[PDB]
């Protein structure tokens, strides 16, 4: 019975963990596009 | 990288490339979590 709860806890953890990875990805890619945006704006 | 050396259309293209890479990366991630989920949902449904 511990198992079902624990399994249930992991499933409910997936989206919040996934959305947090995605957020990390977006910050990473925003960081990579930022000096490009700057060069465009400085012309 | 001295981005100022590139033309506007070159810089725009790099942005399109990065946008495509970012979506692909997010896809990889959604897919990874989908496989964890199916294994979990199987165990739960048992």
């Amino acid at each position: 019975s511990w198992t079902v709860e624990d399994l249930q806890k992991r499933l409910l953890a997936l989206d919040p963990m996934m959305e947090q990875e995605i957020e990390e990805i977006r910050q990473k890619y925003q960081s990579k596009r930022q000096p490009i945006l700057d060069a465009i704006e400085a012309k | 990288v001295e981005w100022d050396a590139f033309s506007i259309p070159e810089l725009q293209n790099f942005l399109t490339i990065l946008e495509k890479e970012e979506q692909d990366k997010i896809q990889q991630v959604q897919k990874k979590y989908d496989k964890f989920r199916q294994k979990l949902e199987e165990a739960l449904r048992e």
